[PDB]
RNA sequence: CUUGAGUCUCGUAGAGGGGGGUAGAAUUCCAGGUGUAGCGGUGAAAUGCGUAGAGAUCUGGAGGAAUACCGGUGGCGAAGGCGGCCCCCUGGACGAAGACUGACGCUCAGGUGCGAAAGCGUGGGGAGCAAACAGGAUUAGAUACCCUGGUAGUCCACGCCGUAAACGAUGUCGACUUGGAGGUUGUGCCCUUGAGGCGUGGCUUCCGGAGCUAACGCGUUAAGUCGACCGCCUGGGGAGUAC
């Protein structure tokens, strides 16, 4: 779940100016918008572990979509992890 | 249980097959019982189970026809 | 915006309080830029059963949209006012702003099985003839 | 408890319409007359009937309770019934017969067995 | 005309009154006994549906007094 | 590349999760009203309660676990698991058009997260019921069973090792294999001729064919034909203990 506005906003910024959502870097950024706000409930509301399930599902798909994108261009990479303030 | 639900023309013998909808059944029917927790849901809700019985009777109503008892 | 259809009823004696509510609660919801697509009070009416004393009590659709966030703080006061004896407001999925069910009826309480009385009039204040506050 | 009184003429209250309550066990019954406002006139019980064991759980125990207590409230002067019914055992209708049988009219049998909202764990009992 | 559904004499023998709507009396009271409880949707001949959600807009009804939540308010 | 899968907005069914709000009914309780001799228990019975006024019953308040009702072959979860109604935060799955990426895939030791149930530390809460305990009853023996008294417990919040028959004791995900129909829902079409009919998806179920079983049974949701990868078993007793 992600605003409408949000999502527009991570497509114009995030992979080619097509404006597309399929693409590995934007699908990425899409993701990352929402594994953000969920750790956002997720300061309090700490006996909710059936919900948790749902943000390991969500960050695990971002990790074999950033495993394949280093398998590609280190160009994409360098510059999306950075770009988007991503990871600690 | 007598049941709430007014008897079609009041009588001394209350009609009991007019009355209950719901009643009684699951709620006040395990009295003096040992109280369960999901067993009810597979235990008590027997309505496909008790119609399988009828569907056996008009079954055999058919071959009945086909094997010239009937 | 999503759609919370808020209906509640209020002791007769205590409905005097309600014109004041009334008027806040419409502009927590207008100062949020939602709508009122209609408020519809249907007057005073019969409990099936008592709460806290007596069988009557007044009865008012209110039928808003409004974002999330004042719905929230609105079932907290509604449910806490003192004037209301219960309310309900309901679910986004399937929610209707035409067409009312209790139409016939509602012209019924109005007309016959109503109060008659002043403690109503109030009520009726904060009812279709609504009066509000300026944003 | 008892006397041995001359036949009965005597008039009390008048009070021509009451409500009955019939509290059903397993093994009694106790049958109680009131006032419509909800004031003991008199009771019976199965159980001064002095069957013992499971045989005073019965519609014939059930139904003479309700015509002691019927019947002593003619001093009180009814004429006609209601009755409110609580508990799941025996007499459903036979407790019914005498308080029409007293002469009365017996139209509304309302059951009130209360059916709490899940309320207070019962005995287990045997363990089947 | 295409697309009338529910026209005549199809969908049902019995009429289906309401889903989520809880808003009048005449219509809930359809589904309630005396002893004063929803009635199970094999009795009614309802797809269970369309139960499951009346079941919570009766309830809802029900916690707002339109209806009696036991026996003995009759 | 799409022939695998992944993603964006739209729609849908349900008791999925976590925190908030909220009414009424029995036992139970305080007060007041009414009222007289038994009540309870069981094969039968005694212990238990009662004339110091019980038992039952009416009126008003009280408190807390709980939510009686959705109750159906329904739906959701992780197996076990989930059912009063609302609001707030929010997961997962089911549909559909427009559209995009283009093996980004399968499995998973280790692993971190996470409890049916009771166990349980502090706080909160406590109404009934109850292991033990006591006594009756059985003689049928263990204070067990069975009955009456009766406590921890059961109940919530956070927290500790996650136990079992832990479940479709059917691993995961995916490919292939005559179908009709029930329950019931997205959605294309119909006077929606009957929880109806057909097109095509959805879980869920009845019947039975190919195949598979020692036998019941399974059968398109396999226990069939298979795919990879992981998990586990190798005679009884003694041991779910010992090390």
């Amino acid at each position: 779940s992600l605003s409408t506005e949000a999502t527009a906003k991570i497509v114009s910024e995030f992979g080619r100016d097509a404006n597309d959502t399929g693409s590995t870097e934007v699908q990425v950024a899409l993701l990352t918008a929402q594994i953000n706000h969920l750790q956002g409930h997720f300061a309090e509301h700490k006996k909710d572990h059936h919900s948790r399930r749902g943000l390991l599902r969500m960050v695990s798909q971002r990790r074999k979509l950033l495993d394949y994108l280093k398998r590609k261009d280190v160009a994409r990479y360098t510059r999306l992890i950075e770009r988007l303030g991503l990871r600690r | 249980p007598v049941i709430k639900v007014r008897e079609n023309e009041p009588f001394d013998v209350a009609l009991r097959r007019f009355k209950r909808s719901c009643e009684k059944a699951g709620v006040l029917a395990e009295v003096r019982r040992r109280e369960f927790y999901e067993k009810p849901t597979t235990e008590r809700k027997r309505a496909k189970a008790s119609a399988v019985k009828r569907h056996a009777k008009k079954l055999a109503r058919e071959n009945a026809r086909r094997t010239r008892l009937y | 915006m999503r759609h919370y259809e808020i209906v509640f009823m209020v002791h007769p004696d205590q409905s005097e309080q309600v014109p004041g509510m009334i008027e806040r609660y419409t502009a927590a919801i207008t100062g949020a830029e939602g709508k009122i697509h209609r408020l519809e009070d249907w007057g005073r009416r019969q409990l099936a059963y008592p709460i806290n004393k007596l069988h009557k009590a007044h009865y008012v659709l209110m039928n808003v949209e409004a974002p999330q966030e004042v719905i929230d703080e609105l079932e907290t006061t509604f449910r806490f006012n003192d004037a209301v004896i219960r309310s309900m407001v309901m679910r986004t999925k399937h929610a209707v702003t035409e067409a009312s069910p209790m139409v016939k009826a509602k012209d019924e309480r109005r007309e016959r099985r109503d109060d008659f009385a002043n403690e109503t009039a109030d009520d009726a204040e904060a009812g279709d003839s609504e009066e509000e506050e300026e944003e | 408890a008892k006397a041995p009184i001359r036949a009965r003429k005597r008039v009390r209250k008048q009070v021509s319409d009451g409500v009955a309550h019939i509290h059903a066990s397993f093994n009694n019954t106790i049958v109680t007359i009131t006032d419509r406002q909800g004031n003991a006139l008199g009771w019976a019980t199965a159980g001064g009937s002095g069957f013992r064991g499971s045989r005073k759980s019965t519609p014939f125990a059930a139904q003479v309770a309700a015509e002691r207590c019927a019947d002593a409230v003619k001093e009180y002067g009814i004429k006609n019934l209601e009755v409110m019914v609580k508990g799941p055992g025996p007499g459903r209708e036979s407790t019914i017969r005498a308080l029409n049988a007293a002469g009365f009219r017996i139209t509304n049998i309302t059951d009130v067995t209360p059916i709490p909202h899940n309320g207070c764990r019962p005995p287990k009992k045997r363990r089947v | 005309a295409r697309y009338f559904r529910r026209r005549k004499f199809c969908r049902f023998t019995a009429e289906g009154v309401q889903e989520i709507d809880y808003k009048d009396i005449a219509t809930l009271k359809n589904y309630i006994t005396e002893s004063g409880k929803i009635v199970p949707s094999r009795i009614t001949g309802t797809r269970a549906k369309y139960q499951r959600q009346l079941a919570r807009a009766i309830k809802r009804a029900r916690y707002l007094s339109l209806l009696p939540y036991t026996d003995r308010h009759q």
